[PDB]
């Protein structure tokens, strides 16, 4: 009820103020000034040719990485239970082996940028 | 000061739980009949 | 231990972070088990109750469990409060 | 793969299957096959050529395909009956639904496809790890769950397996590819006689997996991958391509050596549970296996094959490598048949 | 499963426009079986020559399955001995023939009366005895 | 596959505690000491039985003491508990941290008034035990005739006849 | 389990979730922990093929309780009736049914 | 009345959004011996409107070679996440009061990407590209810490739910216990939503204008706000992560001015940190977080859970 | 009408679905996703699942995240498809939302449904039950049981994410 | 069985159709390989919410975290099949044919 009511109204305000802003300024267009914005020249011609960024491997390492915080997240309702020597154990062994696989990401480069 | 204050809520939180469960037994002396007379009701119309 | 001393040095110079991390992520580990009170928080887990104290039927010879929820046998938990 | 490293590399895929065998919760054996599985596409491309990398990727989908399916056949045995244990499956389609996926996963029906095209690329080393040790983690679930499969579906795969298996392996020249056929069709053997007894698809692996050990043992020690290339073999080592013959008479069954006891055993069973038909049937295609068999060993050793002279420098140096298990292998992948009555120990 | 089920609860050549009619539908049914991975492994280059790569298979699948049929059919009647395979001999390869001649090498076709023939045959004694290919784990 | 049980309207029928959340919380705590003779027996009926179409007239004795209960409580502690109640109710979670002012008032007034001990923590939380005269249920899970084991094993462990008796394996 | 560990050593990796009658979190009971307390006591040590048969009338009686199949089709085949003579307009709803 | 209370959250909040936008222009100028807006009404104060009428009657440039359809749901994601993740907050009693609290303010904050993301693609440019897979550079490093502070920090809280946050609070300010949580939540902070050292997706000294390069008018209007209502809400989230206000049960008055004040004076900080610092590379932004906060984030998380344990002091769930 | 709201939000989940395995330009696929993953943590916070719905949600995005920068890194054609422009994609795009529009008809005109499994479509809210939490969550207290109660599973999951990352970089180590 | 469970395993159904049936895009293939985790996530989570299985409800996320750990790999595939092949459109690797 209120969350999607809450939910509508924003999507719905949002459409309007695009839709007065795209419709009532009273257009000109021209060609040129649909033309690519490339620093004052022309376009060398691409932007959709592949951009090989070199954060690949930091980049997959980050999806494990959060793959583990959805593990470690129910601590709160973790650390009320009836046997904390257990949770203790489990849940400091997750941040050890996260620093782990870290500290292996670290030291075999890794982290460090591609060139 | 976190770890006094703490402690203090989980004191409360028995002594609400402990309201909780002492007034449980009419909550489950409800229940039990609400159900019993929507199943009858149900049942009774069932027949027509 | 020389050797030891300078390469904690070293690393307190070089890098403070890590270190640190390495440090009191270290403690993290240690003392809960030196922890005096650790066992205290068992019992505090333990004692806040989320179901019923369900009843149980009288036969006789039950001394411990009181038959009344002001008798004075019992589980009690007079250790809490104060703490 | 750096050495240690390399190690873990290997140890997560053996624990990770050894979770398979060793669960009784089917979350438990689900998750023992990505273990294996995400462990294993590394060491494929342990050398790291463009073939290898293109051998991996094809076992990935084929592989992470095969364990999608396997996660909703749990899921409707688990919607239809709420149970996790490795038992009957409770309702048909997610059984029909499970085995359809531990095929892929073992290379039986149609889609032993990828068996064939993945082991060219990976390496010997890899091969003699993939067809050997990842059919064991899809054999034991199969065996838990042996009670209620369909028989007329695991029959029918089974005898496929043989069948293109077996007819496959009429085109191969590369010794990579020849192999996987024979394991595709030693893949049919097994299965055939997983509904009726379990003890026999046990017997039948453990001579397979023997068997296919000393195979690729004796191919590295050769260090061959094309039949020219083992044909050469004759020269500077005689002994290998001396024992590569009675090996590759194993293949095929043909007796007194091991290979008959698991075709053996098999007809035995399944004639007690008056099929027939289906036992001589694939007794008459598992010549094909011997036939391809014969003519590898024909460019083996029955017939000397020209050399060259530079090989004569081989003969100054020797293997300075070993891997011991190489001379326990031949022996009892060649005879033992006078000790059948030990598969009884399997039971 | 219900299409090979009921041809079997036909008799053989009595009824025979029905049993020609199962007969015509397991044959040509298997026809987009096999065409079907026919394309699926071997590329096809377009859809008006891939439905014709499923239109001879098709066409050969339906042909056989419906000359088996009715070549079975005229045995069983005229002989009066439906329970014995020749009406499955020459019904079941005089097929391969035309299945030689629907690939219009009656060479291939001449080896056709060899198997096709046979198999025809051993399916009868299936029907009388108890022979099972699929047998169900009984032991 | 059989019949369905239930006692008719008329059994069914009881006034009810009419009054809202945060009177019943208020007297949450002197509720439970007194009234817990028929609470307890009555939720042992519950656990035991497994039934409530068997433990209705329980559910009866539980609302009547629960109406003497709030009877009394009307008639000598009838306003400090009126504003014990209300100032419970003004706060969203009926927290009984922002009513120790006036939990004092009514606390001291049944104290003296209707002679009642306020439980102590944990005290009311103790399990219990009831000496209800009830027979206790024999099936009630009403499962049926459980299938006999297997036959079991005995006797002795001889050499297998003739050895292995596999194909011509003499032994 | 293929190769028994479990049992062997004597430790519990799995087995404390393979049913839904096994003991939960602060004694949370299952959906149909009566039935599955039924079933499996039922067919216990008896045998996987002597199960079928005889621990049948009450394991339904489970599988009904996890799926309501039939339960449901009770709801439809009245709901359905509802439909078929309220626009025939022969019975009206009484007040409970509405307020 | 539910829908009152919808506007009564969305317009007064735009407003706020609007006049940070004069507040951060003359808070710079004075920061700079210069003195700000001050010709457009009486002291600036109608510079805002100024714009925004300037703004949504701008010819709003349709670019041929960008994808229409992607062009336009960018502006709608951005505004609609940042209006809506104001909706758990509690302002004295939160309009949406929800168990997950803090954990549907990080599933939108994670959805915010998005916007940066599909615009980038849709504008078909090389500023366009380099400003959006930078963004995805700069908030990849930015949400594996982002749940762990969360986590630790909330650890002794109790549970996700935002409304027991001030009863946690109710004693002493959440900082004295994390100040160096607090210190890495606030750079993080600052850094989720692009601002002062960490703005290397707009760069206007090295991409122009990065993502909004090609976005004119009421689709630039739009992303500003998104932009400026997320800084306003992120600080109002340390506010009461942090900074928990004392709230009389009976006058919530008194926690509402002083909830306002602390986001005003942390909104300053951000505007105070723009100023000051210069801005770093998105190389050495990503190695300054998961080679120095991240390893931090964890002993820090590692010793937030062993402390309740160790103490006795673990915090009630209900 | 919101009584079936269930019904429909079970639906967008599959015209996303379907609309992203399509196979439209990877980063279209991507939205294809989200909005299918999106409405689905509708569903399962719809029957109580407000942790999992939340979790499904957060860590997805995440995952979708990174899909997006692999695909304009080195997936990404100077040509990009869409849902219109080639006319396989449009062929399956039609064919799923024909798909599910005359199987739900036929589910909701008859109610009994034969494929695969027989369904009474009736409604999602029947099969509720009547209980009680007290003062506790049991979709979020059975999930803080993992690390009480599966130890196993934390060791076999924790083991498992730590050879994730020597995978990750075996394989990409480029000689 | 109620037709929420219906749609979701209808889901996971053309989910399989758009997995195998295949395109000219390893990345859009791989893409329906996290896709029909969703089906089987949504799907597992009805029934243990629905049964009040506590125990089972670390399932899904135990799941869902080795859900990702296929895409994990699969994305790294993906690069090296770009890094040798430039392109990522699956034809080119057929080298492995013979
Ligand atoms: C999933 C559903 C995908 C539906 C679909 O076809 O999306 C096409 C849509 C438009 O593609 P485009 O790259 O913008 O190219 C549009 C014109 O072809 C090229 O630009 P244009 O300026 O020519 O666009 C105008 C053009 C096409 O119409 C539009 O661009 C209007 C917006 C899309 C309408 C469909 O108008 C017409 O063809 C006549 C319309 C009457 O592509 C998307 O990726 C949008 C998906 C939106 C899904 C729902 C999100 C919430
Ligand atoms: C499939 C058919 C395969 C060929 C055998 C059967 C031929 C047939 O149908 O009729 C011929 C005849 C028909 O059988 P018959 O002539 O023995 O008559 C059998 C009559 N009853 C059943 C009443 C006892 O079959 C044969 O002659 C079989 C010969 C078997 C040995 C062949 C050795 C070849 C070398
Ligand atoms: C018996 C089955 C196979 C029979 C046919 C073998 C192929 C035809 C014969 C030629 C084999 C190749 C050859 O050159 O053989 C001679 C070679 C040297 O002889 P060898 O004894 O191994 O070493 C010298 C000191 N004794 O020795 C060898 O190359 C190895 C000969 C192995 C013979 C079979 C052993 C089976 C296992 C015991
Ligand atoms: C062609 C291969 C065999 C499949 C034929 C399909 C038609 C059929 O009916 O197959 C099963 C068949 C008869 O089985 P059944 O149906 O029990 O017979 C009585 C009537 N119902 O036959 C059987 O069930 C028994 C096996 C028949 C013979 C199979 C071997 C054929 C010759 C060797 C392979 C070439």
């Amino acid at each position: 009820m209120n969350i999607m009511l809450t939910l509508l109204t924003n999507v719905t305000l949002a459409s309007l103020l695009v839709l007065i802003a795209f419709w009532l300024p009273q257009l000109n267009a021209y060609s040129e000034k649909t033309s690519p914005y490339e620093c004052g020249f022309d376009p060398m011609g691409s932007a959709r040719l592949p951009f090989s960024m070199k954060f690949f491997l930091v980049a997959i390492t980050f999806l494990l990485f959060d793959l583990e915080i959805a593990l470690l997240l129910p601590l709160p309702w973790a650390s009320q239970t009836n046997n904390l020597k257990t949770m203790l154990t489990m849940a400091l062994f997750l941040l050890i082996l996260l620093a782990a696989s870290l500290a292996y990401e670290w030291t075999q480069k890794g982290l460090e940028w591609a060139e | 000061s976190m770890m006094k204050w703490n402690r203090e809520r989980r004191r409360l939180q028995i002594e609400d739980f402990e309201a909780r469960i002492a007034l449980m037994p009419l909550f489950q002396a409800e229940k039990d009949r609400r159900v019993l007379q929507m199943l009858r009701e149900n049942l009774e119309e069932e027949a027509i | 231990a020389g050797r030891i001393a300078s390469f904690l040095k070293n690393a307190w110079a070089k890098e403070p972070v890590l270190v640190a991390s390495f440090a009191i992520g270290g403690l993290a580990i240690i003392l809960p088990s030196l922890s005096p009170y650790t066992n205290y928080a068992i019992r505090i887990n333990r004692a806040t109750p989320y179901n019923y104290p369900v009843p149980l039927r009288d036969d006789g010879n039950m001394p411990d469990v009181p038959s009344h929820p002001q008798d004075p046998q019992g589980p009690s938990l007079e250790w809490l409060k104060n703490l | 793969m750096n050495p240690i490293i390399y190690t873990t590399l290997i140890m997560t895929v053996m624990s990770g299957t050894m979770l398979v065998m060793i669960s009784s919760h089917w979350l438990l054996i689900w998750i023992g096959f990505e273990m294996n599985l995400l462990a294993m596409i590394p060491v494929l491309m342990k050398n790291f050529n463009p073939r290898a990398t293109e051998a991996a990727t094809k076992y990935f989908l084929t592989q992470a395909t095969a364990s999608m399916m396997l996660m909703m056949a749990i899921i409707i045995n688990l919607l239809y009956s709420g149970q996790w244990t490795i038992t009957k499956m409770f309702n048909p389609v997610a059984m029909t639904m499970m085995t359809m996926a531990l095929a892929m996963k073992l290379g039986l029906s149609p889609f032993h496809f990828w068996v064939p095209e993945v082991t060219q690329g990976i390496s010997l080393q890899a091969g003699l790890l993939l067809l050997t040790w990842q059919k064991l983690a899809p054999l034991s679930v199969l065996c838990q769950i042996s009670q209620s499969i369909n028989p007329n579906l695991m029959l029918t795969m089974a005898m496929l397996s043989i069948l293109i298996g077996g007819w496959g392996g009429l085109n191969q020249t590369q010794l990579r590819k020849i192999m996987a056929y024979s394991s595709i069709a030693h893949m049919g053997w097994m299965t055939a006689v997983l509904p009726y007894n379990t003890t026999m698809t046990i017997l039948n692996l453990l001579i397979y997996i023997t068997m296919t050990l000393a195979m690729f043992m004796l191919l590295i020690h050769s260090s061959a991958t094309t039949t020219l290339s083992l044909s050469h073999t004759w020269n500077k080592m005689p002994v290998i391509t001396s024992l590569m013959m009675v090996t590759l008479l194993s293949m095929g069954g043909l007796p007194p050596l091991s290979g008959f006891m698991p075709k053996w055993m098999i007809i035995q069973e399944m004639t007690k549970n008056e099929s027939i038909i289906m036992p001589t049937l694939m007794a008459m295609t598992a010549l094909l296996n011997l036939y391809f068999y014969m003519r590898l060993a024909y460019s083996s050793s029955l017939t000397m094959f020209p050399s060259t002279n530079n090989m004569k420098m081989k003969w100054q140096f020797e293997h300075t490598k070993q891997m011991k298990l190489l001379p326990t292998m031949i022996v009892l992948s060649t005879l033992v048949l006078p000790m059948t009555p030990a598969l009884s120990s399997l039971n | 499963k219900t299409l090979l089920h009921k041809y079997s609860d036909i008799p053989e050549g009595t009824e025979c426009h029905r049993k020609a009619y199962a007969s015509t539908s397991i044959g040509g049914a298997t026809g987009l079986i096999v065409s079907a991975y026919s394309i699926a492994l071997k590329p096809p280059a377009s859809f008006l020559e891939g439905v014709a790569r499923t239109g001879r298979y098709t066409f050969t699948s339906a042909a056989i399955g419906a000359i088996f049929g009715l070549t079975s059919c005229i045995s069983a009647q005229v002989r009066e001995k439906p329970d014995d395979p020749l009406n499955y001999f020459i019904g079941g390869c005089a097929g391969g023939l035309t299945l030689g001649a629907r690939t219009r090498s009656y060479g291939i076709g001449a080896a056709a009366c060899a198997y096709m023939g046979l198999t025809a045959a051993l399916v009868k004694m299936g029907q009388l005895e108890g022979w099972q290919v699929f047998a169900e784990p009984k032991v | 596959p059989g019949i369905v049980e239930l006692p008719t309207l008329e059994d069914l029928k009881v006034q009810e505690v009419k009054v809202s959340s945060s009177v019943l919380k208020a007297a949450a705590h002197h509720y439970g000491a007194q009234c817990d003779k028929p609470n307890k027996e009555f939720m042992l009926c519950r656990w035991e039985e497994k039934d409530p179409r068997r433990c209705l007239e329980e559910g009866k004795l539980v609302n009547q003491c629960a109406l003497d209960f709030f009877r009394q409580i009307k008639r000598h502690c009838a306003e400090p508990f009126t504003e014990y109640w209300t100032c419970i109710d003004y706060s969203g979670l009926q927290l009984f941290r922002h009513c120790r002012k006036q939990q004092a008032k009514f606390d001291e007034c049944v104290l003296d008034k209707l002679g009642w001990v306020r439980p102590d923590l944990g005290e009311l939380s103790k399990v219990t035990k009831v000496k209800t005269d009830r027979p206790l249920p024999e099936n009630p899970y009403h499962s049926r005739a459980r299938p006999e084991p297997n036959p079991e094993a005995e006797g002795d462990l001889k050499p297998a006849k003739h050895g292995s008796r596999l194909f011509f394996w003499t032994m | 389990p293929f190769f028994d560990v479990q049992k062997r050593l004597g430790l519990d990796l799995d087995r404390w979730m393979t049913i839904q009658s096994a003991e939960q979190p602060h004694k949370i009971p299952g959906r149909c922990h009566a039935f599955e307390k039924e079933w499996i006591e039922c067919a216990h040590g008896i045998g996987g093929i002597r199960a079928e048969k005889e621990c049948k009338i009450e394991f339904d009686d489970f599988v009904e309780c996890l799926l309501r199949q039939k339960t449901m089709k009770r709801l439809s085949a009245i709901k359905r009736q509802r439909d078929k003579l309220i626009k025939e307009g022969k019975y009206t709803p009484p007040p409970h049914h509405l307020g | 009345m539910f829908m009152i209370n919808i506007l009564s959250l969305i317009i007064p909040i735009l407003l706020a959004v609007a006049f940070l936008t004069l507040v951060e222009r003359k808070v710079l100028g004075y920061m700079q011996l210069r003195k700000g807006p001050n010709v457009v009404g009486p002291y600036g104060l109608l510079q805002p409107i100024a714009d925004a009428l300037k703004l949504v009657t701008k010819e709003p440039l349709r670019p041929g070679t960008s994808s229409i359809s992607m062009f336009i749901i960018a502006p709608i994601l951005g505004l609609s996440l940042a209006l809506t993740m104001w909706v758990p907050l509690p302002m004295p009693y939160p309009l949406i009061n929800m168990n997950l609290g803090v954990l549907f303010m990080l599933a939108m904050s994670s959805l915010a990407v998005y916007s940066i993301l599909w615009s980038g693609w849709a504008s078909n440019s090389k500023y366009a590209l380099i400003g959006a897979l930078r963004a995805v550079a700069q908030t990849i490093s930015y949400e594996v810490t982002l749940a762990i502070i969360l986590l630790s920090v909330l650890l002794m809280n109790g549970s996700y739910t935002l409304s027991t946050l001030i009863t946690t609070q109710e004693h002493i300010w959440m900082i004295f216990t994390s100040w160096p949580l607090a210190m890495m939540w606030f750079i993080s902070t600052l850094a989720e939503t692009n601002r002062a050292p960490f703005d290397l997706t707009e760069g206007e000294s090295e991409l122009v204008s990065g993502f909004n390069v090609e976005y004119a008018a009421g689709p630039f209007a739009m992303f500003f706000m998104a932009e400026y209502a997320n800084i306003i809400m992120m600080n109002a989230f340390t506010a009461i992560l942090f900074l928990g206000a004392s709230h009389d049960p009976h006058t919530p008055e008194l926690y509402t001015i002083n909830f306002v004040l602390k986001t005003l004076a942390l909104t300053i900080t951000f505007l105070w940190i723009r100023a000051s610092y210069p801005r770093f590379r998105y190389d050495q932004l990503m190695h300054l977080l998961w080679k120095s906060f991240l390893p931090l984030t964890l002993a820090l998380c590692m010793w937030h859970i062993s402390l309740p344990i160790m103490t006795a002091s673990i915090p009630p769930q209900s | 009408m919101t009584m079936y709201i269930a019904f429909i939000l079970s639906t967008i989940f599959v015209i996303g679905f379907v609309g992203f395995s399509s196979k439209p330009s990877p980063i279209y696929g991507g939205l294809g996703l989200i909005v299918s993953g999106g409405v689905g943590c509708g569903i399962v916070l719809n029957f109580g699942g407000s942790f999992l719905g939340l979790m499904v949600f957060l860590i997805y995005l995440g995952g979708m995240l990174v899909v997006f920068g692999y695909t304009t890194a080195m997936a990404t054609e100077m040509y990009p498809e869409v849902w219109v422009s080639n006319k396989t994609v449009f062929g399956a795009f039609v064919s799923g939302l024909m798909m599910e529009f005359c199987m739900v008809y036929y589910a909701l005109k008859e109610e009994e449904v034969e494929i695969i499994f027989k369904f009474n479509g009736l409604g999602d809210w029947v099969i509720y039950d009547t209980g009680d939490s007290g003062f506790f969550s049991e979709e979020a207290m059975g999930i803080a049981a993992l690390y009480s109660y599966g130890t196993w599973l934390v060791i076999v999951t924790g083991w498992s994410l730590l050879i994730g990352v020597v995978v990750i970089m075996e394989i990409t180590r480029g000689n | 069985m109620p037709l929420v469970y219906m749609n979701i395993i209808m889901a996971f159904a053309i989910a399989l159709a758009g997995l195998l049936m295949y395109r000219s895009h390893l990345m859009s293939s791989l893409l329906c390989l996290e896709g029909m985790m969703l089906s089987l996530f949504i799907m597992s989570t009805l029934i243990i919410l629905n049964t009040h299985f506590t125990l089972a409800n670390m399932m899904p996320i135990i799941l869902l975290v080795f859900a990702a750990c296929e895409a994990a790999l699969g994305l790294s595939l993906l690069v090296m099949v770009s890094n040798t092949y430039g392109t990522d459109y699956v034809q080119n690797l057929n080298l492995l044919q013979c």
